[PDB]
């Protein structure tokens, strides 16, 4: 009889930028996922999105971003691209579910919202789940870039505006990775 | 699995003309990575459009683009003179493939 | 930062060509290489691409197997290996710069070579 705070991290009223995405730890729960069930896309892997309540497990993760509809594919295992190696990496044997909706009422401020941003280039390609915030200017040459000639800046804003089509309009995406531990399993739905 | 192109693009200096490149649902439709590219006879190629409409700086405004479905579009307005140039698209096949269109001659 | 190509030659079919291109300044380093080949009378047609460290090298299908690209960090300079050429293998041979630093790919080649011209 003590239900499980889902709504915190799908009704936030901001998202974390795609680079520098937010992580929620959620245990010691009675977890029915009826709460969280018009979204863009649902789907699932290893996991029964039908009955998901029945099959509890240890801890789940709730990773919460804003990214552009045309990118939603990338929040995927097996797949590649600007998000997928850079700023949010799935691991190929995911056993969880991706939730994404449009928020074009929410962040596509007519003036242009430039509080979003994501990562163009990185040192190496990431991990699953790694992040990677760190906005420090990059030196191509042997010039201090105080930005100027042979000086890149990592991270790039999305201009999302209401007068953008909907695969450059933004989306909110939460995705649910659930694991299992040594442990006996602490967040399960209502029984 | 090579992007298809107009032979040839005819126009005038003052009008606007589209370049059409098509692909496949594998790669110019899954992925927003279509880059054009501006050629000169007995000149390397030029750097123009990339991720579909977005253009590096020493592009005039005049150079656009856009996507639809499986086919990305060059939109060229105002033609001038010194326009006439081969064109060409690339988009990203997956697997760290990339793929160059055939190629299109665009005429004033 | 200008690519310098050299390393062309007129060639007789089944034997192996040393291509390669020196990039001017110390940014070479820094960024990933690309190959991109231009028959006469064609368009262009992607070769392959190695990773700024050397790590990651890949190929386009047609000459997977056969062609080889690395680089020498110390001299600022990339090599292109062909072995076995066709009757078919006639073409301009460019190097490119990738638009971004590090690994990033998915945008495009911003600086070119003038072309290293290659006959059989
Ligand atoms: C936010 O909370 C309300 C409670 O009335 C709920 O109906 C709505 O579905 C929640 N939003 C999301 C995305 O879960
Ligand atoms: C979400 O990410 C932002 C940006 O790094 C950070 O300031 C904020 O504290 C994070 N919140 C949580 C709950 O992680």
């Amino acid at each position: 009889t003590n239900l499980c705070p889902f709504h915190e991290v799908f009704n936030a009223t901001r998202f974390a930028s795609v680079y520098a995405w937010n992580r929620t730890r959620i245990s010691n729960c009675v977890a029915d996922y009826s709460v969280l069930y018009p979204f863009f896309a649902f789907k699932c892997y290893g996991v029964s999105p039908t009955k998901l309540n029945d099959l509890c497990f240890t801890n789940v993760y709730a990773d919460s971003f804003v990214i552009k509809g045309n990118e939603v594919s990338q929040i995927a295992p097996g797949q590649t691209g600007n998000i997928a190696d850079y700023n949010y990496k799935l691991p190929d044997d995911f056993t969880g579910c991706v939730i994404a909706w449009n928020s074009n009422k929410l962040d596509s401020k007519h003036s242009g919202n430039y509080d979003y941003w994501y990562r163009l280039f990185r040192k190496s390609k990431l991990k699953p789940f790694e992040r990677d915030i760190s906005t420090e200017i990059y030196q191509a040459g042997n010039k201090p870039c105080k930005k100027g000639p042979n000086c890149y800046f990592p991270l790039q804003s999305y201009g999302f505006r209401p007068t953008y089509g909907v695969g450059h309009q933004p989306y909110r995406v939460v995705v649910l990775s659930f694991e299992l531990l040594h442990a006996p399993a602490t967040v399960c739905g209502p029984k | 699995s090579v992007l298809t192109q107009p032979r040839s693009v005819s126009g005038s200096p003052g009008q606007s003309v589209t370049i059409s490149c098509t692909g496949t649902s594998s790669d110019v439709g899954a992925y927003n990575y279509v880059s054009w590219y501006q050629q000169h006879p007995g000149k390397a190629p030029k750097f123009m459009i990339y991720d579909v409409d977005q253009r590096p700086s020493g592009v005039p405004d005049r150079f656009s683009g856009s996507k639809s479905g499986n086919t990305a579009s060059l939109i060229i307005s105002g033609l001038q003179a010194e326009d006439e140039a081969d064109y060409y698209c690339s988009s990203y096949a997956g697997s760290y493939i990339w793929v160059f269109g055939g190629g299109t001659q665009l005429t004033v | 930062v200008q690519l310098v190509e050299s390393g062309g030659s007129v060639v007789q079919p089944g034997r192996a060509l040393r291509l390669s291109c020196a990039a001017s300044g110390i940014t070479f380093s820094s960024f990933g290489m690309y190959w991109v080949r231009q028959a006469p009378g064609k368009g262009l047609e992607w070769l392959g691409y190695i990773a700024y460290d050397g790590s990651d090298t890949y190929y386009a299908d047609s000459v997977k197997g056969r062609f080889t690209i690395s680089r020498d960090n110390s001299k600022n300079t990339l090599y292109l290996q062909m072995n076995s050429l066709r009757i078919e293998d006639t073409a301009v041979y460019y190097c490119a710069k990738d638009y971004y630093p590090l690994l990033s790919y998915y945008y495009g080649l911003d600086v070119w070579g003038q072309g290293t011209t290659v006959t059989v």
